[PDB]
């Protein structure tokens, strides 16, 4: 947990430590009155929001390349907690 | 003087007499010696505070950052390698809410009753 | 005898939520709030005397729970309300006091003596606020009445310090609705009282002059301060909050 | 190993339609916080503030 | 046995048991109405009220305390420190009671032994309130010092906590009073009386006459004396607190 | 001042310090004693200190 | 105490077939050279007529007494220390501090510069009646195994 | 008995659960059934009626 977060300042900010000190501040206090999860837990959900974004950007092609993309995800079985990164992906499109 | 203040050290945790006094300070610097022979806290304090936050002590890790933060505005009167200082403590570091605070206090007391009990019974 | 003893702090703990309990009988006698507790009979004269002692304990909690729900019922839009809402919340550690040894009592252990011991913490809390609530009946305080009520038990109980914390806590969080209905006539010079919850008399300088009934939590001094803002508005070191205003008074003068 | 050489190459098809900007080294770490039970509410807020 | 062991427990809880204490309407031990007599019964009855005699002197004390102040403050402040101690003699019967009941330990030689550190506690804390008839401090203060002033380090851990809570009213009065002159005692918690000679335009003369009647042990005369003249210029340790009120004469003086 | 706001930090921080011990090791860090070898000297003081204590 | 729970540990026992004559009497043993040297202590002091330092004086022939017998030797010396840890008190503010208050008499000297510097003889003390010259005169210039030494490095502070 | 227990959940979100309650006055009535349970618990179950009553405004 504080090393991870901490290395995620770093590659973005692209300095080291003793310059992200200040924005290290805002991320541990932000990450850690919320840390975990507030939404109930379903794969379908997130995927369904993916999707709809393709279509509403009239994207339809890539809608449906999508859904072959996140059988592949599921289907290698390594990570699981899939929807969160999913998840995280679609907001920052 | 470090020699001296040494001895300081070892004599206030005890706050044959005499013996003791040099047995110990030998012991200090000793492993001063040993220790010789073989980040920034400012971050290392915001990770305390992280630990504090998930806890849900997240009053305490604010006020563990603001006294944190006010040390370095001032400089201090009889202090002046405070990185270090905080540093030292650094590395030593280690409705349902009001029942949580409760049931912590009369579990606690619980502990205690049983504990001086157990005690009373191995002489026996 | 250690099996009777059981069912008696089951029975005691309908007692402290204030139900009625099956060998103890809940009685009112007296026109003060507070509710006399009688046990029954028992063929054990060891037993008679353990449960009696623990009776003066909802004697004082049911005082004051009975006190801020009158309030309530009957609606009021005072300090002496803010006064209510100060013990209420002291009332709601009390009440899940009695939830956590109801707890312990399904993983029943508990003597009445044993037991005792958690209710000595809780018997200083409720004592302290049940002596409060008790003189303002006989009293029957509105206003800065109530206030400098709550003044006068902050200087007697110095030196208890665990007595000291209730009442000062009281003292402040009635100030704190009363000294802001001081910052509202200072921002408008007409107020609105639902009943009173400030010394001003509302129907040249205005007579915004005072009854003698109502003052702050202080004596008559500091109240001159306020007296002299609102005539020249129509031209410790929380008293030193009384002082930002009628500085403020000198300069729009 | 490969597995998981395989799994973060469809990830970063997932990122490279979506236009999230993450790198192999961004997304390698925001999954790792992912794993480990954070909120992705909170998450994706830090993000937006550390490109600022 | 075990019968005879929860009659004597209940007389440290609180007073009387299964069989009341009073032959006449004294606490002197209790009736022989036990089911089991022996000759070891005047030894169980002798080791059942050798500590419940001083069990309900303080309790009762503690059962007359319930004002809201009125004739000296300083004599309920003592009273409280009195009801803390007695909080903590009730955990060492919470103790006994977990060994005798169902959640040799049924034995009444182990808690003996038990109670009689506690003997040597709690008897000399009922020594100390037939010694502190007092209500304005330095009776009280000076009661609480004398009990430091015999051996016996079981009696001078109880006698030394209690000075630093008597004293409690008297410096919170002092402190208010070297800075302001601030006043909030109708009752007296200090050893100057408040203002017994009214205030008209001064010479720079007294405003308070000092009583030497009752004195501290933590100040003396000539201390007191020096504090009230604290007192008109704004118009634990036992020897130490005497040396930093010099230094507040010293101070509204420079 | 400094040494009031330190003993908070040191509290909250739940290391096992008081207040006489503090200023000694400040005045040690001022000596330009490293950190990490001054929370090794108090540990084996302590561990020490503690087994006679026992003893007594 | 110590002794009364050796007196439980034997009572815990006795609800058991163990404990019977002379089963006990190995307890009895290092218990009963305890307390006989304890008592030929205690008939002196009280019926000697012994308080203040007269006392150490006896206790101080104890340890002299009881070197045959290493349990013997165990108890006077832990006796004359647990008698002294009060008195040494009284004298090292005096030559520490230079105060004194005598309420009971606690120290040899008794005050009343033309204040007095009384060596007592119901307070004889432990050490040569030579070195107490060295306490009192400490006292003089302050008032308005090495424990004597304690005295002579406060005695070249003073003068 | 935990029958009793379940059956006021319901009166919070409602005004009735296992027996038939109504509101008058103020507050949902109570059948506790057969004795066989504390005449106390009923006193309990008083203070949770008002609450359906509230809910019900």
């Amino acid at each position: 947990p504080n090393v991870l977060l901490q290395n995620l300042c770093c590659r973005i900010l692209g300095k080291g430590e003793a310059d992200v000190a200040q924005q290290f501040q805002y991320a541990v206090r932000v990450i850690g009155s919320n840390f975990a999860p507030t939404v109930e837990r379903d794969e379908f959900l997130v995927t369904e929001k993916i999707k709809k974004e393709f279509v509403r950007q009239r994207r339809e092609a890539d809608g449906a390349l999508f859904s072959e993309l996140h059988r592949k995800l599921q289907s290698q079985g390594v990570l699981k907690n899939r929807w969160s990164i999913l998840y995280l992906l679609l907001s920052l499109s | 003087s470090i020699t001296k203040l040494f001895g300081d050290l070892c004599e206030s945790h005890m706050v044959s007499k005499n013996r003791t006094k040099q047995t110990l300070k030998k012991l200090a610097y000793d492993t001063l010696f040993v220790h010789l022979f073989q980040l920034p806290v400012k971050n290392k304090i915001i990770m305390l505070s992280f630990n504090l936050r998930i806890c849900g002590m997240s009053s305490e890790a604010d006020r563990l950052e603001e006294l944190v933060e006010y040390l370095e505005q001032s400089n201090g009167i009889q202090i002046s390698d405070l990185h270090a200082v905080l540093e030292l403590l650094v590395e030593l570091s280690g409705v349902q809410v009001f029942e949580a605070d409760l049931g912590t206090t009369v579990a606690y007391q619980e502990l205690e009753i049983s504990t001086t009990i157990q005690r009373t019974l191995q002489i026996m | 005898l250690p099996s009777q003893e059981t069912c008696l702090v089951e029975d005691l703990l309908y007692i402290l939520i204030g139900v009625d309990g099956r060998y103890i009988s809940v009685q009112p006698l007296v026109g003060r709030q507070s509710r006399s507790f009688s046990v029954e009979q028992n063929l054990d004269s060891s037993v008679k005397e353990l449960v009696n002692r623990i009776l003066p304990v909802a004697t004082n909690y049911s005082t004051v729970t009975r006190f801020v729900e009158e309030n309530s019922s009957f609606e009021y839009g005072q300090v002496n309300h803010a006064l209510g809402a100060a013990m209420r919340t002291l009332g709601k550690e009390y009440m899940i006091l009695i939830s956590q040894l109801e707890h312990l009592q399904r993983q029943g252990l508990l003597s009445l003596q044993k037991l005792w011991f958690y209710i000595q913490p809780t018997l200083r809390t409720m004592e302290v606020l049940a002596s409060i609530a008790t003189s303002l009946n006989k009293g029957e305080c509105f206003g800065g009445a109530t206030l400098s009520l709550l003044h006068d038990r902050t200087f007697g109980y110095t030196g208890d310090s665990q007595a000291q914390e209730l009442c000062l806590y009281l003292t402040k969080a009635a100030s704190a609705p009363y000294f802001d209905i001081l910052e509202r006539w200072i921002y408008r010079g007409i107020i609105n009282d639902p009943y009173s919850e400030f010394m001003v008399e509302e129907h040249w300088d205005q007579r915004y002059t005072i009854v003698q009934q109502q003052i702050p939590s202080f004596l008559q001094k500091v109240a001159d301060k306020i007296l002299s803002t609102g005539k020249y508005l129509n031209v410790q070191a929380y008293v030193e909050r009384i002082e930002k205003a009628y500085n403020y008074a000198s300069k729009v003068l | 190993m490969s597995a998981v050489r395989e799994t973060m190459d469809v990830l970063l098809e997932i990122s490279r339609l979506l236009n999230t900007g993450l790198d192999m080294e961004t997304l390698s770490i925001c999954v790792r916080l992912c794993e480990q039970g954070i909120n992705p509410e909170a998450l994706s807020s830090v993000i937006k503030e550390l490109r600022r | 046995e075990t019968s005879l062991v929860r009659d004597l427990l209940y007389v440290f809880q609180g007073i009387d048991g299964k069989f009341v204490k009073m032959c006449n309407s004294e606490n002197c031990y209790k009736v022989d109405g036990k089911v089991a007599v022996s000759k070891s019964l005047k030894d169980i009855t002798s080791k059942l009220s050798e500590l419940g005699w001083l069990h309900n002197k303080i309790k009762k004390y503690t059962d007359q305390r319930s004002l809201d102040r009125a004739f000296g403050l300083v004599g309920q402040s003592f009273c409280a420190a009195l009801h803390q101690e007695l909080k903590e003699y009730y955990r060492l019967l919470s103790v006994l009671h977990s060994q005798l009941q169902v959640e040799s330990s049924l034995t009444l030689r182990r808690l003996l032994v038990w109670t009689f550190d506690p003997k040597i506690r709690l008897k000399t804390l009922a020594a100390l309130v037939d010694h502190c008839q007092g209500r304005k401090g330095g009776e009280l203060a000076s009661a609480v010092h004398a009990y430091t002033k015999t051996g016996d380090p079981y009696m001078r851990s109880l006698v030394q906590h209690i000075l630093g809570l008597v004293a409690y009213p008297i410096l919170n009065f002092l402190y208010r009073w070297i800075y302001d002159g601030e006043l909030e005692d109708t009752y007296h918690e200090f050893f100057v009386a408040s203002d017994p000679v009214v205030k008209t335009d001064r010479l720079w003369h007294d405003k308070y006459s000092l009583r030497k009647s009752m004195i501290p042990s933590f100040m003396t005369m000539d201390q007191s004396r020096k504090v009230l003249l604290i007192g008109k210029s704004i118009n634990d340790l036992e020897n130490a607190f005497q040396t930093k009120i010099d230094a507040a004469y010293f101070d509204t003086s420079k």
